């Protein structure tokens, strides 16, 4: 049904409604099959506690 | 340049990819034992008066 009512949906949207109703669903599915985001470190940082001569 | 941003985004969603190892620990254990083991004694005839 949602097929069907995606196709009458999309005769009455027109063309351009078939056009990107495409785009999106490659979208989506160019992005679920590539889902990621990275970060690399180096290991540092430290708690300083330093004392100062008077 | 609406080609050229949707490239950018294309081929960074798809090219990032990284795996990396941690170890976090710490190595605090203890064992205490105090009065309580055994040494050795020797054979050794011996009597009191």
């Amino acid at each position: 049904k949602a097929a069907e009512l995606i196709a009458n949906s999309l005769a009455t949207a027109g063309d351009g409604l078939i056009e990107l109703r495409k785009l999106e669903a490659a979208e989506d599915i160019a992005y679920q099959l590539s889902r990621s985001r990275n970060i690399t470190y180096l290991p540092a940082g430290q708690s300083v506690l330093l004392q100062l001569p008077q | 340049l609406r080609k050229i941003r949707a490239a950018q985004n294309i081929s960074k969603t798809i090219a990032t990819s990284q795996n990396r190892i941690y170890l976090t620990a710490d190595n605090l254990v203890l064992n205490l034992q105090d009065e309580s083991f055994t040494r050795g004694s020797d054979s050794l005839i011996k009597g009191k008066k």
